[PDB]
RNA sequence: UGAAAGCGGGGCCUCACGAUCCUUCUGACCUUUUGGGUUUUAAGCAGGAGGUGUCAGAAAAGUUACCACAGGGAUAACUGGC
RNA sequence: GAGAAAGAGAGUGGCGCGGACGCUACGCCGCGACGAGUAGGAGGGCCGCUGCGGUGAGCCUUGAAGCCUAGGGCGCGGGCCC
RNA sequence: CCACGCGUCCCCCGCGAGCGCACGGGGUCGGCGGCGAUGUCGGCUACCCACCCGACCCGUCUUGAAACACGGACCAAGGAGUCUAACACGUGCGCGAGUCGGGGGCUACGAAAGCCGCCGUGGCGCAAUGAAGGUGAAGGCCGGCGGCGCGCCGCCGGCCGAGGUGGGAUCCCGAGGCCUUCCAGUCCGCCGAGGGCGCACCACCGGCCCGUCUCGCCCGCCGCGCCGGGGAGGUGGAGCACGAG
RNA sequence: AAAUACCGGCACGAGACCGAUAGUCAACAAGUACCGUAAGGGAAAGUUGAAAAGAACUUUGAAGAGAGAGUUCAAGAGGGCGUGAAACCGUUAAGAGGUAAACGGGUGGGGUCCGCGCAGUCCGCCCGGAGGAUUCAACCCGGCGGCGCGGUCCGGCCGUGCCG
C-alpha cells in the first residue's frame, strides 16, 4: 500500500530522498544495460563474468522433447513404489524381488547417489549410470532396459 | 483442546429437542486472526471493478 | 561533552517476534517467564529462537535428527527443534524419537508416530521439563538456503566460486569473456 | 481458553473504546470498566459483576457459573441485594472471598458497589 | 546504470506496449458465456452425448510423451473398415473420423 | 467434519485436506504457570523495589 | 652445457606494448553438420598471429558575422578585490 | 539487598471471618550513562485527508458539514477537544 | 582499650528482654497572618501597548549568501517518486521434497465464493558438468580361487559400514557439600572440581561427480573392433558431501 | 459455422472512480460563443425558496436607487439570489506612533471575556449529645451458587490414548 511506503515520510523534505548536489536526473548512465564495454566495465566484470562474446556450437532447430531424459537417484528409488511393497519384500521368504518400473513413475534415467537398503530389486529403466547399475548388482538385483 | 462436547439441537419452539450431536473438530481448529485478516484483505479485493 | 562515538550505541537484536501470530506470542509469554525466572540457559536460547525469523529458524529434517540423536551418549533424550521437523524420504528405519517442535509436517509426524515416538509441543515441553533437562537442542542448516550461493566474494574475481545471477543457465549465458582462457581472460 | 480469547479481544473488541489517551471497555461484567486481562468479563471461566438494579434501590451482583460455559443464557446468576451499605458490601465480600470465587477483584467489586450506592442515595 | 549485484535484464517493453494490452476483465463473463452456450447446445442435441462424438485411443508423438495415451482426432479409415462401420455412417451415429491417420502398428 | 475433516479423519468432501495442527496445545497460560512442575523449578522472586 | 656441483624455460634488474567480434594458421584416426550412412564444406574445442598509440580498445572534415537551444560567473572580454 | 558455589526441604533410628494499589505482559516498574546535525537512512505517530469492509443499540432539524472568534484548554509537535 | 564468663585436652612463655534519642535508604509542621458582593480576587497562555537584551529574508546552486546571485506584489483552489512488468535481498503467512490452479471446467452483494485430482498438463524445485558427442555425485576388512624378485591384490561368498581435526550455544555423568541441639541415616532438589556426546556455523585436511592433461597396467563380449569399461596423479566447475523449496 | 477481436452504433446494468479549477473540451442555448483567409484552434459558464408566496400600498427623487409596510421559519435567502473564507477596503471601538515595519526571551500596564469564585473542600473510623425504624446476631423453612479434602459415592461423555 501507499500508506506504508517512503513517499509518505519524504513530504517536507526538499529533495525527496535523492539529494541536493546530485539532482535526480532522468538517465545519467544510459538506458538499460548500456555501456557494458565502456563505462560499466567494472560492474560487468566484477558481477557478470563471461557475459560478452560467443562460445560453443549453434544448434538451430532445438527440440527439448528430443533432449528429454529426467533422472532419479537410488535414495529416492524406493519412494516411487508404496510402502507395502518394500515391507512385503523385506518380509518375503522366497527371495522374490519387487519390480520398480521407474519409467511408469516418470523418470527415464536412474543415477546412483544414495545408500540403497539391503533388499533385492528389479529396476526397469531406459538409461543407467555405471554406479547405479553396480549398486543394484551389489545389493543383488537386476537392471532391465526398456525402450 | 482434545475433547469434543455434545451440542444439542433446538426445536423451532425454542426449547431443546432430544437430538444431540457431537461438536465437530472445525470448532477446535486454531484461532488465528492474522490469517483471517490476511485472507479477508486479499479476497475482498477480488469483487472490485476497475476505474480509470 | 564526552568523547563517545554513537555508531554502535544500539543493539540490533530483537525484543519480540515480528509476527502477529498469537500462539507464538503465548509461547513467548511462557518462555519470557521461564527465562527470567529459571537459572537454565536452555530457556534463554529457546526464547531467542522463538524470537527469530523464518529464515533464521531453517527447517531441520528428520534425517539430521536421526543422525544427531544416534550420536553416542544421548540415548532416550529429547530432541528439540524450534523450526519445522520435515520428513526426509531417503531414510527407511526410524527409531523411537522424542521430538519437540513448533510444527511438524503431516507425514513426518505420521512417520514418527508409526515408529512409536512422541511429538510434544513447547507448552507441554515446559511442563515435562521446565529447565529443559534431558534435551538435545538442534538447529536446521542455516547456510542451506540457495541465496548463500551468491554471497561472499564476487564472481569474476579470482578464487571466488560464487554462483552469479543469470536469467537462464545455458551455453550463451555468461560463459565467454571472463570464464574462458581463449575468449579474453579467466578468473 | 482465556489467554487465547484475550489475544483476540485485546485490540479488536467492540466494547473497547479509545480516545483522549485513555482506554476502556464497555462490556457488561467489567469491574473498573478498563481494558485489561484481569478485569475483562467475557474471556474467563469465572467472573463477578456489580450492576444497579432495575429498581432504583440496591445492587444486582452477577456471578458466572462453572458448567455452562458455552451456554450464554443459563451462565450468569443474578442476586439482587437491597439493604444497608455495610451489609451489602459485607455480602459481596463474603460472596467473593469465602467461595474463593476469583479473588483478584473483590476489592474492585466493593469499590463499584459503594459507587453505585453513593450514586443511588438521593442527590444533594 | 546497474547497481552492485543482481541479474542483468532485457525486458521487452521497448515498443509501444500500452497501446496493445489485452486485459482479462471479461474472464468470468466469458466463462458464463461459454457455460450458457454449452448448456444450450447440450439440451439442443438433447439425448446425444454432451461431449460430442467419440475420439480414439492415440498416444502422443514425441520422446517426452509417448508413454502416455490420449484422445485423438478421429477413428481412422482402416479402423473403421475393420470394425465394419461405413465411413459416412460413422459421423451420423456419432463417431469422429479422420482420413489422415495412418496405422503403422 | 465431512467437509473439513476430523483431527484423525481426513476431508471426505475435499480431495486432500486435514485440519491444521496446533502450535501449542494447552492454551491456558495461567494453568500452565501455576502448576507444580514449573512452580518448583524457579528461583525466588525479587520484588523489593530498590530506588535511587 | 659442464668432468661435476649446478645453471638455463630469453636479454643482470628496473620499460619496450593490446579485450570482445571477425579473419588466418597450427593440433587430435577429436565433437557436430540435425531421419540414417559415406565424402567434400562449414561450425566448434585449445594455441599463436592480423589492432585498436585517444594505448580497459567509436569507423568521422570544415564554416557560420544569418545563426539557434540547454546551461555555466565551475570559465573569458569591464570595474572592483589580494 | 544479601561481601563469600549451593534448601526460611521433607522422613527413619540413638473470641473477633479481616488484609490499599497492581498485570491494556505490546502492560507496569527500577537502575545507570547519554542528547549537535546538511545530503541520506530508519523507527514511532491516540498527527492529518478521502473512500471501503467491520463496529460504537454512535451523533444530528431540541440544528450535521462548512466558516468566524479579544472565550476555556490539552499536546515537545504534527494537531485536537470544548 | 570494638578487651570481660565458667570447664577441660595441646605448646612455648549460635534465639535475653524492653522502652528511647537520632548528622541514619530524598520534607515536614501534631505552626501561623491577612482580605474578601459591587468592586475585588485568580487566568502563565490568547488581544493591544511599553521597556531591556537579542535580532539581516526566505527558498535554492554553492568552498562560502543578508548579499550589488537568480525566483517571490498579495490571496484562494489545483500542483510533482505514481502504476504495470522483471529481478534481487529482508520480513510475515500456508504447505513442505514438494509446492502453485493463475488457464479451463462443475455448482442483489455474486464479475465474489466453493470445488476439481485419471483437470499437476506445466512452472519452479529435487543434480551437476561439457562447445558437443556425452557421462552423471563414500569406502574398508575377512575367506577362497614380489602374479612374481594382478604384500599388492583381478574375480567370487561373509562382516562393518556413509569421513576426520580444532573451536563451539545447549545439554549428560558427578570428587565433595548446601547447618538449627549431636551422630548415623534415606529421599526430592540445588551448586560444582573435573570428564563426555557435541546443533548451527567457521577454518583446515580428506573423499565422490563432470571437463581437461600426464603416466600406466588390467578387465567384457552377440558383433574381438580405429570397441566398451576401469585405475593412479594434478588441474578447470555457478557441483555432491543425509534436502529447503 | 464454432471457439476469437471490438475505445464506432442501438439498448442496457454496475463501480473501494470524479464531485463544477475535479470528472469528457462540454452537468448549462458546446464543438456553442469567439479567433484565423484557410487547414484548424476553442472556452468561460451549476445551486432563491418547501411553495414565487418574486416585495400590494404610502412617501422623496426624472430615474437608477432608498425609507416605511408586507411574504417567509429566514431577505442575516430579494430574480447571477444556499453556505459566503482569504488577500483588499469602508466605518466603529480600544491601544499606540521621530531610528521602516515585523520577530525571539523576559516581565509590566490596559483590556476582553472566563472561573456562575467572593467566608471556601471533603471522605472513612471512633467518642459524646438529641432523635427516628419493625431492626441486629443466633435459630427454622425454601431456592440458588462455590468447592480427595466423598483419599476410593453412584451414573454418564470425550480422547490429538491403549488392549481385546
Ligand atoms: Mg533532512
Ligand atoms: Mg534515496
Ligand atoms: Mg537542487
Ligand atoms: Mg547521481
Ligand atoms: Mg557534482
Ligand atoms: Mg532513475
Ligand atoms: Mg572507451
Ligand atoms: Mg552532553
Ligand atoms: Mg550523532
Ligand atoms: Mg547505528
Ligand atoms: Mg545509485
Ligand atoms: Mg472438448
Ligand atoms: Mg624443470
Ligand atoms: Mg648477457
Ligand atoms: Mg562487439
Ligand atoms: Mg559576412
Ligand atoms: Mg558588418
Ligand atoms: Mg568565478
Ligand atoms: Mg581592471
Ligand atoms: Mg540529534
Ligand atoms: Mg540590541
Ligand atoms: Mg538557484
Ligand atoms: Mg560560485
Ligand atoms: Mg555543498
Ligand atoms: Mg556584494
Ligand atoms: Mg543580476
Ligand atoms: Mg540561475
Ligand atoms: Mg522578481
Ligand atoms: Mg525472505
Ligand atoms: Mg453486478
Ligand atoms: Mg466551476
Ligand atoms: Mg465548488
Ligand atoms: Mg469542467
Ligand atoms: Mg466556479
Ligand atoms: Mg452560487
Ligand atoms: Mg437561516
Ligand atoms: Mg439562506
Ligand atoms: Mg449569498
Amino acid at each position: 500500500p501507499s500508506r506504508l511506503r517512503k513517499t509518505r515520510k519524504l513530504r517536507g523534505h526538499v529533495s525527496h530522498g535523492h539529494g541536493r548536489i546530485g539532482k535526480h536526473r532522468k538517465h545519467p548512465g544510459g538506458r538499460g544495460n548500456a555501456g557494458g564495454m565502456h563505462h560499466h566495465r567494472i560492474n560487468f566484470d566484477k558481477y557478470h563474468p563471461g557475459y560478452f562474446g560467443k562460445v560453443g556450437m549453434r544448434h538451430y532447430h532445438l527440440k527439448r522433447n528430443q533432449s528429454f531424459c529426467p533422472t532419479v537417484n537410488l535414495d529416492k528409488l524406493w519412494t516411487l513404489v508404496s510402502e507395502q511393497t518394500r515391507v512385503n519384500a523385506a518380509k518375503n521368504k522366497t527371495g522374490a524381488a519387487p519390480i520398480i518400473d521407474v519409467v511408469r513413475s516418470g523418470y527415464y534415467k536412474v543415477l546412483g547417489k544414495g545408500k540403497l537398503p539391503k533388499q533385492p530389486v528389479i529396476v526397469k529403466a531406459k538409461f543407467f549410470s555405471r554406479r547405479a547399475e553396480e549398486k543394484i548388482k551389489g545389493v543383488g538385483g537386476a537392471c532391465v532396459l526398456v525402450a | 483442546a482434545c475433547a469434543r462436547p455434545l451440542i444439542s439441537v433446538y426445536s423451532e419452539k425454542g426449547e431443546s429437542s432430544g437430538k444431540n450431536v457431537t461438536l465437530p473438530a472445525v470448532f477446535k481448529a486454531p484461532i488465528r486472526p492474522d490469517i483471517v485478516n490476511f485472507v479477508h484483505t486479499n479476497l475482498r479485493k477480488n469483487n472490485r471493478q476497475p476505474y480509470a | 561533552g564526552v568523547d563517545i562515538r554513537h555508531n554502535k550505541d544500539r543493539k540490533v537484536r530483537r525484543k519480540e517476534p515480528k509476527s502477529q501470530d498469537i500462539y507464538l506470542r503465548l509461547l513467548v509469554k511462557l518462555y519470557r517467564f521461564l527465562a527470567r525466572r529459571t537459572n537454565s540457559t536452555f530457556n534463554q536460547v529457546v526464547l531467542k529462537r522463538l524470537f527469530m525469523s523464518r529464515t533464521n529458524r531453517p527447517p531441520l529434517s528428520l534425517s539430521r535428527m536421526i543422525r544427531k540423536m544416534k550420536l553416542p551418549g544421548r540415548e532416550n533424550k529429547t530432541a528439540v527443534v524450534v523450526g519445522t521437523v520435515t520428513d526426509d524420504v531417503r531414510v527407511q528405519e526410524v527409531p523411537k524419537l522424542k521430538v519437540c517442535a513448533l510444527r511438524v509436517t503431516s507425514r513426518a509426524r505420521s512417520r514418527i508416530l508409526k515408529a512409536g515416538g512422541k511429538i510434544l509441543t513447547f507448552d507441554q515441553l515446559a511442563l515435562d521439563s521446565p529447565k529443559g533437562r534431558g534435551t538435545v537442542l538442534l538447529s536446521g542448516p542455516r547456510k542451506g538456503r540457495e541465496v548463500y550461493r551468491h554471497f561472499g566474494k564476487a564472481p569474476g574475481t579470482p578464487h571466488s566460486h560464487t554462483k552469479p545471477y543469470v536469467r537462464s543457465k545455458g551455453r550463451k549465458f555468461e560463459r565467454a569473456r571472463g570464464r574462458r582462457a581463449s575468449r579474453g581472460y579467466k578468473n | 481458553s482465556a489467554h487465547l480469547q484475550w489475544m483476540v479481544v485485546r485490540n479488536c473488541s467492540s466494547f473497547l473504546i479509545k480516545r483522549n489517551k485513555q482506554t476502556y471497555s464497555t462490556e457488561p461484567n467489567n469491574l473498573k470498566a478498563r481494558n485489561s486481562f484481569r478485569y475483562n468479563g467475557l474471556i474467563h471461566r469465572k467472573t463477578v459483576g456489580v450492576e444497579p438494579a432495575a429498581d432504583g434501590k440496591g445492587v444486582v451482583v452477577v456471578m458466572k457459573r462453572r458448567s455452562g460455559q458455552r451456554k450464554p443464557a443459563t451462565s450468569y446468576v443474578r442476586t439482587t441485594i437491597n439493604k444497608n451499605a455495610r451489609a451489602t458490601l459485607s455480602s459481596i465480600r463474603h460472596m467473593i472471598r469465602k467461595n474463593k470465587y476469583h479473588p483478584d477483584l473483590r476489592m474492585a467489586a466493593i469499590r463499584r458497589a459503594s459507587a453505585i450506592l453513593r450514586s443511588q442515595k438521593p442527590v444533594m | 546504470a546497474p547497481s552492485r549485484n543482481g541479474m542483468i535484464l532485457k525486458p521487452h517493453f521497448h515498443k509501444d506496449w500500452q497501446r496493445r494490452v489485452a486485459t482479462w476483465f471479461n474472464q468470468p463473463a466469458r466463462k458464463i458465456r461459454r457455460r450458457k452456450a454449452r448448456q444450450a447446445r447440450a439440451r439442443r442435441i438433447a439425448p446425444r452425448p454432451a461431449a460430442g462424438p467419440i475420439r480414439p485411443i492415440v498416444r502422443c508423438p514425441t520422446v517426452r510423451y509417448h508413454t502416455k495415451v490420449r484422445a485423438g482426432r478421429g477413428f481412422s479409415l482402416e479402423e473403421l473398415r475393420v470394425a465394419g462401420i461405413h465411413k459416412k455412417v460413422a459421423r451420423t451415429i456419432g463417431i469422429s473420423v479422420d482420413p489422415r491417420r495412418r496405422n503403422k502398428s | 467434519d465431512d467437509l473439513y475433516g476430523t483431527w484423525r479423519k481426513a476431508a471426505s468432501l475435499k480431495s486432500n485436506y486435514n485440519l491444521p495442527m496446533h502450535k501449542m496445545l494447552n492454551t491456558d497460560l495461567s494453568r500452565i504457570l501455576k502448576s507444580p512442575e514449573i512452580q518448583r523449578a524457579l528461583r525466588a522472586p525479587r520484588k523489593k523495589i530498590h530506588r535511587r
